[PDB]
DNA sequence: CACGTACGCGCTGTCCCCCGCGTTTTAACCGCCAAGGGGATTACTCCCTAGTCTCCAGGCACGTGTCAGATATATACATCC
DNA sequence: GGATGTATATATCTGACACGTGCCTGGAGACTAGGGAGTAATCCCCTTGGCGGTTAAAACGCGGGGGACAGCGCGTACGTG
């Protein structure tokens, strides 16, 4: 059977278990639990997911189905997380 | 120079070096004989006790003491492998290597040995695998070069001659220092051709410098003494005196000629030529593909022996070793190092890793083979390529003109820098007579500059190659698919899908895609089942599903029947591995021995599949291809028809698709079929690969070694069946052969009644 | 298109504070980024004192109230220094 | 020769945090910032300069995360993360609150 | 995936410091002067200064040619085997 | 007699600078209206220093026992190759 879809699901996945150790040991963390990763990647879907609704409410303001860099901005800055280094 | 402006506030000093050192670290920090390849094993340890026993399962302690195996080390030049056991072996580096190999090795052999679910098919493929690891580990032992010598003092040994040496599958990392007296007593030819290569005179530095000086060539009707090889064909003399007459007057040029007429020997015996005759031994620099490369080498090998013909692949420490042990003839020197070899074979991403290393370096003369690949002007490789200090360039192709005249301009300019001017394209629905006299123009501009020899023209044994075009009606499931698509109906288009993920970004490939299988799309398979083939599964209405869910497999399924009734062999090229994947598990459930080919099957296991369908013995009927796959180097003589299912955009891919089948060689009638879906977008494909044909059959084909009537042909819209028995005009006519079989009659009753026998068969043995 | 932004200041402010020291691009747009969300911050807080005071216009004075309630301690009372001298300049010019 | 367990984390940590790299990979990212962005609407384009201010965005708030993450690790006597001081900081934060 | 060992966790002792309660103090709270200044409105007057308009000119941005410092070779004198 | 290290001269990269040019945005000059500064009146709220009386909260002392913390074992989960 080589039946597969062809949207994949398991992208949270794609966030692999060493990059979130580099993301610790640039956090200073010297040991990692093994129930640390699934805990990891709910709080990067979590986060995301906020940002990405309002940079898709920021692009659907300006009747456009492309998100730019500066939607992402706005959209990080609304909630106190600002960023620099695209604002121009 | 001094700051002008300061800060008044008072903040402390603060060291910004964030540069840290691992030294106070060093208290749990650090402050060649193991176990590499194993290659094969005995089931006689020591003695032959008897063959008692031989039934059951062995563990790994059982395997312990059973087998020996051989054994190539570390730094080792796989001569000294050796037959070991693992009591003979004691605690080295390396050994759960052994562990893994013992493992994995003995418990599946013994698995598909010992089970009673075993086909005749599956243990014949993994004995020739087998067998092919076996001999191609067996490879490694042949010395392929020698690259230096030396005198090396042993342990009490007084002086040993040490020579380099290189095998023949592995790279310069794997090179090892051997003795002499083996070496001699294995292959004395490597090493008689490594003496004839110490005292060379056809170094770069014994060159002859020509500035405006080049000698008028006398056209030779006969091969030279300097090319050795077996005998150059008339046809190759020919290319050879064109490629030495444009070489005269200092000009560039590309080698034209289709695939299968040996253009790389030809251009073997111009680089010999140009070694020899006119004293040009300098450094040469020949760019090729990897896939075609051994190609090249045995080439090399055999038709120019005395040659300095290097090889460059390999990681960071095998292209150090060949930088630092063969390109200088003085390497040790601080100074300007000379040369010591004379033609270099690379690839295009060495070129695009080590061009700070390559660039440095007079060319005297240059190959690029497969110059397509140089059709973009802003693709890196043509500022990579066009930087080169290179005095005479050459580029080998097939198809020059591919899809715009812009093509031919960038190869130009990377020939003629600012010689030739070629901006303005070809309007077809125009009509004008300047747009002729242009068109006549690009004709005479490049008459001595481009060399091309169809296959039809010499070796007068081709059988003749016929294509037909198939125009089908859509089915009805088709038919709604496209107007969901093209009138977008997203609430349509989700329905009973549970995701609703359906994206309409790249609406022409939806198009395509809803014009090849309706199946393609996600959660469309369960739509059909559930309310036509009434959702039972039993492995019969799945295939009636795949045959009238399009519009092509009836037409395809017909073919394959008049094919499979007839005595001949059958490929089938797709754009898209998804429609492989759904034509190979149609042919699976089918009952029919099919092969495929794609992008990611690995190349060793290509290489089975070729040789399996190219064997005498092959029941194999159907071999699968991705349509851009492989290069030219695929094999396929015992093919005899061709069935495109989608059309490319490049009509060039097309015609090196159904080149696989139609080379120099071939017994038998080729005959094409081409799948083309009825008023969907693929006839606008059709519209842009003929206009494309058209180009080419005016500009190049025209301009070898009415232009009005093929200007109107090619402006003009264009829109015993299946017979297998048989300038422009012809093969573009539009064949509408729709013969709609029924839904109910795309089952077979007398296959019906084997398919019930087999799902009564396997509910009866379960598994 | 002429796309508006703080560059050359920006660069002759630092060739006055370093005059061997460059700059990259993206430390440019950093800095620019910077320029733009304080000249953002500090005028929204003057339009706010503006309108908490009943007031229409936006002078020195709001500026540096916004000064001294956005930017902390010492840096605000510098900050302050640097802006009221040169008001007395410009006075004395303008 | 073997190492003791730590020391090589250790060296992890002065590695890791001199570089300014992104420990996360493009492909990836990109796919995880599609599949996320497409149950909000279908029909979603992406510049390379939105998912790489994402990709930056995500590696500060993680890796703050990670830092305040180590000290509730460290307050409760322990030198291993656990998902209990995850939830602790977030809650701190207000993000569980 | 295999090994191995360090650390999270459970258990026990111990001592110490915080909690509960009773008793004594003490200041918060509410209600009082005693006059005087600060500040919120209402109304009025005046005048300075910022918006608005027109016109112009040079600062900024882009593009391009050159130019002085840094880098990589070309050839000649001194030197080892 | 062959091979090797150092020294001045020429071609090439490379960021910076002089010149050119457009153009558009900031500046100069004049005019006007209105926003804000200033004045006076009226009345309520706040300030600083006192007083008297209630009384509930704060302070203090002491027993004791519950909990923080240290030590030890263990086994498993995580580090490492």
């Amino acid at each position: 059977a080589k039946r597969h879809r062809k949207v994949l699901r398991d992208n949270i996945q794609g966030i692999t278990k060493p990059a979130i150790r580099r993301l610790a040991r640039r956090g200073g963390v010297k040991r990692i639990s093994g129930l640390i990763y699934e805990e990891t990647r709910g709080v990067l879907k979590v986060f995301l997911e906020n940002v990405i609704r309002d940079a898709v409410t920021y692009t659907e303001h300006a009747k456009r189905k492309t998100v730019t860099a500066m939607d992402v901005v706005y959209a990080l800055k609304r909630q106190g997380r600002t960023l620099y280094g695209f604002g121009g | 120079k001094i700051p002008t402006r300061f800060s008044n506030r008072q903040n402390k000093t603060v060291n910004y070096n964030i540069d840290y050192s691992d030294d106070d670290l060093l208290e749990s920090e650090d402050d060649f004989h193991g176990i590499d390849i194993v290659i094969n094993h005995r089931l006689k340890t020591s003695l032959e006790e008897g063959k008692v026993l031989e039934k059951t399962v062995p563990d790994l302690n059982n395997c312990k003491e059973n087998y020996e195996f051989l054994i190539k080390w570390t730094d080792e030049s796989h001569l000294h492998n050796t037959w070991e056991t693992y009591e003979s072996i004691g605690q080295v580096r390396g050994l759960k290597r052994l562990d893994n190999y013992c493992k994995q090795f003995i418990i599946e052999d013994q698995q598909v040995r010992l089970d009673p679910y075993v086909t005749a098919e599956d243990i014949e493929i993994m004995d020739m695998e087998r067998e092919r690891r076996l001999d191609e580990f067996e490879e490694f032992h042949v010395p392929e070069r020698i690259i230096d010598s030396q005198r090396a003092s042993l342990e009490d040994g007084t002086s040993q001659l040490q020579y380099l040496v290189k095998w023949r599958r592995l790279n310069y990392d794997e090179a090892t220092w051997e003795n002499a007296t083996d070496i001699v007593k294995l292959a004395p030819e490597q090493v008689k051709h490594f003496q004839n290569r110490e005292n060379s005179k056809i170094l770069p530095q014994y060159s002859s410098n020509y500035t405006s000086q080049r000698p008028r060539f006398e056209k030779l009707s006969v091969q030279p003494p300097f090319i050795k090889g077996g005998e150059l064909r008339d046809f190759q003399l020919t290319g050879i005196n064109w490629m030495a007459f444009l070489w005269s007057k200092g000009d560039n040029g590309i080698l034209a000629d289709e695939m299968g007429l040996g253009k790389t020997v030809q251009t073997v015996a111009f680089i010999s030529w140009l070694i020899f005759a006119r004293r040009q031994n300098g450094p040469h620099i020949i760019v090729v593909p990897l896939s075609t490369m051994p190609a090249w080498l045995d080439t090399f090998e055999k038709w120019a022996p005395d040659l300095n013909c290097i090889c460059y692949m390999g990681n960071q420490k095998s292209r150090d070793t060949i930088r630092e042990y063969e390109f200088y003839t003085n390497p040790r020197a601080k100074g300007k190092k000379t040369m010591k070899f004379n033609v270099l074979l690379t690839t295009y991403e060495y070129i695009l890793k080590d061009r700070a290393e390559l660039g440095s370096i007079k060319w005297q003369f240059m190959a690029v083979d497969e110059a397509h690949r140089l059709k973009n002007a802003e693709s890196s490789l043509y500022e990579s390529l066009n930087s080169f200090k290179v005095a005479n360039r050459m580029l080998i192709t097939g198809t020059p003109l591919q899809n715009n005249i812009k093509e031919l301009a960038a190869l130009v300019n990377f020939l003629m820098p600012g010689r030739f001017t070629i901006d303005q394209e070809i309007d077809f629905e125009n009509q004008d007579e300047e747009q002729e006299e242009y068109i006549h123009d690009l004709h005479r501009r490049i008459q001595p500059f481009i060399l091309r020899r169809l296959k039809k023209d010499v070796e007068k044994s081709l059988p003749s190659k016929t294509e037909r075009i198939l125009r089908v009606e859509l089915s009805d499931v088709q038919t709604e698919y496209y107007k969901n698509i093209l009138t977008k109906n997203y609430s349509a288009l989700t329905a009973g899908a549970k995701g609703g993920h359906f994206s309409l970004l790249n609406i022409m490939n939806e198009l395509k895609k809803a014009s090849n299988h309706p199946y393609l799309f996600d959660n469309a398979e369960e739509r059909v089942l559930q309310k036509f083939g009434d959702g039972k599964m039993t492995r019969e209405n799945v295939l009636r599903g795949l045959i009238m869910s399009s519009g092509k497999m009836v037409l395809l399924d017909q073919l394959l029947t008049r094919l499979k009734k007839d005595g001949h062999r059958v490929l089938i090229f797709s754009q898209m591995v998804r429609m492989l994947d759904i034509l190979g598990d149609y042919l699976s459930i089918k009952g029919i021995n099919f092969q495929r080919l794609d992008g990611t099957v690995p190349s060793a296991q290509r290489r089975i599949s070729i040789d399996h369908f190219n064997s005498p013995d092959s029941n194999d009927f159907v071999f699968l291809l991705s349509t851009r796959a492989g290069g030219l180097g695929i094999n396929l003589m015992t093919a005899d028809t061709v069935v495109i299912f989608d059309s490319d955009w490049n009509p060039q891919a097309d015609l090196q698709a159904m080149a696989r089948a139609h080379r120099i060689g071939q017994k038998n009638h080729v005959m094409v079929y081409r799948l083309v879906s009825k008023d969907t977008v693929e006839e606008e494909v059709l519209e842009r690969a003929r206009k494309k044909m058209i180009l080419e059959y005016a500009i190049i084909s025209l301009g070898v070694t009415e232009l009005s009537a093929i200007l109107k042909f090619g402006a003009g819209n264009m829109f015993d069946v299946l017979n297998h028995a048989e300038e422009f005009l012809k093969q573009f006519e539009v064949t509408d052969y729709k013969a709609d079989i029924d839904w109910d009659d795309i089952i077979p009753e007398e296959e019906l009644k084997k398919l019930q026998d087999e799902e009564q068969k396997r509910k009866d043995e379960e598994y | 298109t002429r796309k508006e932004s703080y560059a050359i200041y920006v660069y002759k402010v630092l060739k006055q504070v370093h005059p061997d020291t460059g700059i990259s691009c993206k430390a440019m747009s950093i800095m620019n980024s910077f320029v733009n969300d304080v000249f953002e911050r500090i005028a929204g807080e003057a339009s706010r004192l503006a309108h908490y005071n009943k007031r229409s216009t936006i002078t020195s004075r709001e500026i540096q109230t916004a000064v001294r309630l956005l930017l902390p301690g010492e840096l605000a009372k510098h900050a302050v220094s640097e802006g009221t001298k040169a008001v007395t300049k410009y006075t004395s010019a303008k | 020769h073997r190492y003791r367990p730590g020391t090589v984390a250790l060296r992890e940590i002065r590695r890791y945090q001199k570089s300014t790299e992104l420990l996360i990979r493009k492909l990836p990212f990109q796919r995880l910032v599609r599949e996320i962005a497409q149950d909000f609407k279908t029909d979603l384009r992406f510049q390379s300069s939105a998912v790489m201010a994402l990709q930056e965005a995500s590696e500060a708030y993680l890796v703050a995360l990670f830092e305040d993450t180590n000290l509730c690790a460290i307050h409760a006597k322990r030198v291993t993360i656990m998902p209990k001081d995850i939830q602790l900081a977030r809650r701190i934060r207000g993000e569980r609150a």
